[PDB]
């Protein structure tokens, strides 16, 4: 009859806790769920997801384009380092690879 | 200003390099370039012994809160411990390139600041003997460090108008005061207030720099200073004096509201280079340089 | 007829009317090729809004200055100052008479007689001042260094709100 | 019932109220004469607490009295 | 006392900033009244004092053969009292070190502390008795009378203003007493959990007000304000200024203390020697240290008016101040370093533009 | 030694920057880089004192020839008040640093700017610039010209058009001018 503060408002936060704690529920991950978990999962998501977001928007201001499309994720995360070391093993679609030319294919001048 | 010639110490073959009083006013040593320092007293010249054991010619001595410990900032580029009751050197602060002018204590016994010509100024331990920071200050050689009311700040000046103050811990400068004008800011020293900072010029200007705003308003002329670094100072004992010395064989005293000439004490007879202000009395010891070679103590 | 396409500050709001222009960051002295060599000849300078911090230097300079230059600065230009009437010239400070407000019809008269000048600041056709004298070779340009964003505006035509009072002039619409 | 709130900081307050009001009542008569916010409404009843779920004839003090506020942030 | 013009943003404390590597086996600290000495005590009865602006080690004086674990300072910064299981009432002197009390009184001590205005009133907290409150020259000693008699477990202290006495068991029942008269002005039990009870760790107080700190056994650390329970007076019933806890971990704590400004608050760990600061009106976590990673820290100071933090594990005391970045203008004002391009046309008075003291202040004033 | 009467003194003008320890060792599209340039120029470089004439750039990082190095950023003037602020510096003493971009405007370094004062002369460069858009305010971005090592003081040629001021910084192949 009180006041329905929803769990993300109560946190702080801006990812949802119920779908969170229906989908620790019924993923059988194990039997009983604790009452943190939930809570501290959708900050850690939240938190990967503002990381990748603001190099995103740099890159789309920095090409001079309003939106962002994924050629700019592909650039975002493969410039990082620590990102780079997480999206080990992944292909972006329509990603495309970082501009690279080996130092010995390109010619050099010696003489006048 | 009514400050009366009463005595004459002697006895120094080379010129009498500075006189300095100790922090309690008891003690009033006379390090002379001569590889003699005197222990005369403070009250009418009372001598105790003659402290040496050098290796090259005297340039400075400091003085310690407990009024024991020396330091020999002698021309061997070097800094050698001197207690006054040990006789027996203990330390030698080997680490300079050139030679030291100037050198001070804090205000609670332990710190040691030094000063080389080579633009890098040393800090310094007490007992376990240490050179602690390197400062890369200035253009010039060294003319004045001093430590502020309890061991916060260093105000430090060149010879080219460069009033920069210096934090204790962290190590880095902190103030610069300039002017456009570049008169050699010979001497500087604090006030016990310390919103004040004294500076002394070779353009017959003397002034009181303010420490915040770093102004002086009220400032002197007439007096005779233009080629050495005449030592200033402060009475403590009587009211608003500003003591100075001269170059015409007199000694400066002022008060602030004058900026004019009210007081030059006769005595010596060579350019008045170094006094010092006794903590305690209406004591000023005063002492000129090569051609006096006699210092002749003050009293109401 | 309309504001200068040459003699402009590049930088400046010459918007499609070409004759309101909004006062950019710095000394930006517009000029205007449709400017006198000797004869009558009078247009109004239709202030509007002047805002705080936007002043105006009123006065008669000659093709060889620069844009970005304010005026008075040698025999070329006449300058003077909005705030206490102090008038600058060939590295001189005078103050000199009284000011002016904001947005009023400003626009002054030269007459060069066929080497002898009428150089009067014309505030609504009342006499505020005689600035100089004697003026030198060379075409005069109306030049005024727009400090910062203001609201003025030229006016061409013969319908004139403030003319001079007794005074005699080709009217501006005869040269473009 | 005039009572009279005074605070820990010589901020006295009245309110001219019936005997058999709720908590809700002097809520209101408060957030409308200064705007402070009804969640630090605790009184002292001979060092014990006033609970702000009843009514104030549940507590019987003498008419017209003096009570004292406290600056509580409970929902922050 | 220091630079007013320093403050160029000033901080909250970040970094590790370099320890004291001098002499190990610290067991205790605690700063003076303005925050420039701290004692800290050896492991076999001695005395470490270090000097903060110089950051030198100020004095050393060996007590006794039992460790040290309870130190004060007097008002002045005169009077050091002690106590151990030597089970000796100590007072102690800091230009010469001097033995002025000494009388050996069984059930040893785990807290001493003086009335903060007169250094005659001294603290007593036994090992099982109730505590009790001393005078200097004579043995007027004032046990406060206790009616559980059954933790044998009672803490109590004097507040900022040493106006009264605030006591408490280890069963969580507090009894405010009057600072000289003994007057039982106000009691409350500590309104547990649900219902049950828990026990009384310590107490302690404020600079600045009367917000202050209980730190129970369920970890669960609760700010009170003493004007409230004035306000209660007996049989109170007080609900507190703001919790504190970490269920993350269940953190069982160790020390607290508080701000300068009584504004920020830390508490450390029993456990992982990690120290988390507080905000006290807003009424979160702001920021999460660490360390050394597998240490049991013991004790934990704050410095008042700076922001300083000594922290105590392994006889090492760290001291984390912002590792502070330098720059230029202090060595030549006239030149600040900018960062991009900075346009500078705003003041009019340019282009050849030529237009047409008096106060007396004391040099050696306070 | 205050008896005797050194006077080294006052001979030069105010400024200093001496005595450091000068010797570390013996040895994508536009905007983008912009950005890293921002981030990376202050750990890139330093300045410290120079054998050459005073003071100089250093480097510390191994460049690869074509990277981005500084921006030589200050207050921004126009063209009328180069002879005003020559003459208020000569006045007071001070030398006068200034760098024009094109036919429009000249960035000063003299009451503000950045680290980027500090380079020295020569004929045979390691450095150059061009003129880029970040957005209409164009900039001064010091580009590279081949692998420079730790410890290099750094150079750039100052395309002078051979016009006084005699060549006080000794470069190898030099035309004994900077004109
Ligand atoms: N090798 C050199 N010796 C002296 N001056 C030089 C020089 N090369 C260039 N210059 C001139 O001097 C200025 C160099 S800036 C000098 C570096 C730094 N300001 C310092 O004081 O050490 C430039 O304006 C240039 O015109
Ligand atoms: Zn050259």
């Amino acid at each position: 009859r009180a006041k329905a503060k929803t769990r993300s408002s109560r946190a702080g936060l801006q990812f949802p806790v119920g779908r969170v704690h229906r989908l620790l529920r019924k993923g059988n991950y194990a039997e009983r769920v604790g009452a943190g978990a939930p809570v501290y999962l959708a900050a850690v998501l939240e938190y990967l997801t503002a990381e990748i977001l603001e190099l995103a928007g740099n890159a789309a201001r920095d090409n001079k384009k309003t939106r962002i499309i994924p050629r700019h994720l592909q650039l975002a995360v493969r410039n990082d380092e620590e990102l780079n070391k997480l999206l080990g093993r992944v292909t972006i679609a329509q990603g495309g690879v970082l501009p690279n030319i080996q130092s010995v294919l390109l010619p050099k001048k010696t003489e006048s | 200003p009514n400050y009366a010639l009463k005595f004459t110490l002697a006895g120094h073959t080379k010129a009498v390099s500075s006189v300095k009083f100790s922090p309690n006013g008891e003690w009033l040593a006379s390090s002379s370039a001569d590889k003699l320092i005197k222990i005369w007293g403070a009250y009418d010249g009372k001598f105790e012994k003659t402290i040496s054991g050098h290796k090259l010619g005297i340039s400075d001595v400091a003085w310690s809160s407990d009024s024991n410990l020396l330091v020999s900032a002698s021309d061997d580029k070097t800094l050698k411990i001197w207690d006054v009751s040990s006789g027996k050197c203990l330390k030698t602060l080997k680490g300079h390139s050139n030679y030291v002018f100037c050198c001070n204590f804090n205000p609670q016994s332990n710190l040691i600041v030094s000063g080389s010509f080579d633009e890098s100024v040393r800090i310094w331990d007490v007992k376990t003997g240490k050179c602690l920071k390197t400062l890369p200050a200035h253009s010039d050689p060294v003319s004045a460090v001093h430590f502020n009311r309890d061991g916060s700040l260093i105000v430090s000046s060149s010879y080219d108008g460069l009033c920069r103050i210096w934090d204790t811990a962290s190590g880095q400068c902190l103030k610069t005061l300039i002017d456009d004008d570049n008169p050699p800011v010979s001497f500087v020293k604090f006030s016990p207030n310390g919103k004040y900072i004294l500076a002394a010029t070779l353009d017959n200007t003397l002034k009181l720099w303010d420490y915040s705003k770093g102004k002086c308003l009220k400032t002197y002329t007439g007096h005779k200073n233009e080629k050495y670094c005449i030592f200033a100072n402060f009475s403590v004992t009587g009211g608003k004096w500003i003591v100075s010395g001269s170059e015409d064989n007199l000694v400066y005293i002022w008060n602030l509201q004058t900026k004019e000439i009210v007081q030059k004490l006769q005595g010596h007879t060579d350019v008045v280079i170094s006094t010092a202000c006794h903590p305690t009395e209406n004591i000023i010891a005063s002492a000129a340089l090569e051609n006096d070679k006699t210092i002749k103590l003050w009293k109401s | 007829v309309l504001l200068a396409l040459h003699d402009r500050a590049p930088q400046l709001k010459i918007s499609d009317d070409r004759l309101t222009v909004v006062g950019e960051k710095g000394y930006s002295m517009v000029r205007a090729s449709h400017g006198v060599r000797k004869g009558a000849w009078y247009f109004e300078i239709t202030v509007d809004e002047m805002p705080p911090d936007t002043a105006a230097r009123l006065g008669w300079s000659q093709p060889l200055g620069n844009l970005q230059a304010p005026l008075g600065y040698d025999k070329f230009s006449y300058s003077w100052r909005s705030k206490k009437g102090t008038k600058f010239h060939q590295s001189i400070g005078k103050h000199y008479s009284s000011g002016y407000g904001q947005g009023d019809v400003l626009g002054f008269y030269i007459n060069l007689p066929e080497p002898h000048s009428e150089i009067i600041f014309y505030k609504n056709g009342v006499n505020q001042g005689v600035a100089y004298k004697d003026i030198f070779e060379g075409v005069y340009f109306p030049a005024i260094s727009l400090y910062k964003s203001c609201t003025v505006s030229i006016n061409f035509g013969p319908c004139f709100k403030y003319p001079p009072k007794d005074l005699t002039y080709r009217p501006m619409s005869d040269m473009g | 019932m005039q009572i009279f709130v005074k605070t820990l900081t010589g901020k006295t307050i009245t309110l001219e109220v019936e005997p058999s009001d709720t908590i809700e009542n002097v809520k209101a008569k408060i957030q409308d004469k200064e705007g402070i916010p009804p969640d630090q409404q605790r009184l002292i009843f001979a060092g014990k607490q006033l609970e702000d779920g009843r009514t104030l004839s549940d507590y019987n003090i003498q008419k017209e009295s003096t009570l004292h506020l406290v600056l509580r942030l409970r929902g922050c | 006392n220091l630079e007013l013009l320093e403050s160029f943003g000033q901080n909250y404390p970040e970094e590790a900033d370099g320890t004291l590597d001098c002499i190990s086996m610290a067991l205790t600290c605690t700063f003076n009244r303005w925050g420039t000495l701290l004692a800290v005590g050896c492991n076999d009865g001695r005395i470490v004092i270090w000097d903060f602006l110089t950051r030198g080690i100020a004095k050393i004086i060996s007590a006794h053969i039992h460790p040290v674990c309870s130190l004060c300072w007097s008002r002045d910064g005169h009077k050091l009292v002690s106590a151990s299981t030597d089970n000796i009432v100590s007072q102690w002197d800091v230009l010469s070190g001097d033995c002025d009390q000494r009388f050996r009184f069984p059930s040893p001590i785990l807290k001493v502390q003086y009335h903060p205005r007169d250094q005659n009133k001294v603290l007593v907290c036994p090992m099982k008795s109730a505590p009790v409150m001393l005078t200097l020259s004579d043995s007027k000693h004032v046990v406060l009378p206790v009616d559980d008699d059954s933790d044998l477990n009672v803490v109590a202290s004097f507040d900022r203003r040493g106006e009264y006495i605030y006591t408490g068991n280890a069963k969580g029942k507090i009894l405010v007493l009057k600072t000289d008269s003994q007057d039982l002005v106000a009691s409350f039990r500590v309104t547990t959990g649900t219902s049950n009870t828990t026990a009384i760790k310590s107490i302690e107080f404020a600079r600045k007000g009367s917000c202050f700190l209980i730190n129970t056994a369920d970890r669960i650390i609760r700010v009170y304000d003493g004007r409230e329970i004035l306000t209660c007076g007996r049989d109170g019933e007080p609900e507190p200024m703001q919790k504190l806890q970490d269920l993350v971990n269940r953190t069982p704590w160790k020390k607290c203390c508080f701000s300068g400004d009584g504004e920020y608050i830390v508490a450390g760990s029993a456990r992982q020697h990690a120290l988390y600061i507080w905000e006290k009106s807003i009424g979160n976590l702001v920021k999460i240290l660490h360390g050394t990673r597998g240490e049991l820290l013991l004790d934990v100071a704050w410095h008042p008016v700076r922001p300083i933090i000594a922290s105590i594990s392994s006889g090492v005391v760290s001291i984390w101040a912002q590792n502070q970045v330098e720059n230029w203008s202090a060595f030549a004002p006239d030149f600040k370093e900018l960062d991009e391009n900075v346009e500078y046309e705003e003041r009019e008075s340019e282009f050849d533009i030529e237009d047409e003291e008096d106060e007396e202040v004391d040099v050696t004033s306070v | 030694a205050r008896a005797e009467v050194h006077l080294r003194k006052s001979a030069f003008d105010m400024f200093n920057f001496l005595a450091s320890k000068h010797r570390q060792p013996p040895e994508l599209p536009m905007p983008m880089r912009f950005r890293h340039l921002k981030k990376t120029s202050k750990e890139a470089v330093g300045v410290y004192r120079s054998p050459i004439h005073g003071r100089g750039l250093f480097c510390k990082r191994n460049i690869d020839a074509g990277e981005m190095v500084i921006e030589y950023a200050g207050n921004v003037i126009r063209s009328i008040q180069t002879d005003k602020r020559e003459k208020y510096y000569d006045s007071k003493g001070i030398g006068c640093y200034m760098f024009r971009i094109d036919d429009s405007e000249v960035v000063d370094a003299t009451m503000h700017g950045n680290a980027a004062r500090f380079i020295n002369h020569s004929c045979e460069p390691n450095c150059y610039s061009r003129v880029i858009n970040i957005d209409g305010q164009k900039h001064i971005v010091i580009f590279a010209m081949r692998k420079i090592y730790r410890g290099e003081e750094l150079t750039y040629d100052y395309k002078f058009p051979i016009e006084k001021l005699p060549c006080n910084c000794g470069a190898k192949k030099c035309r004994k001018f900077l004109n």
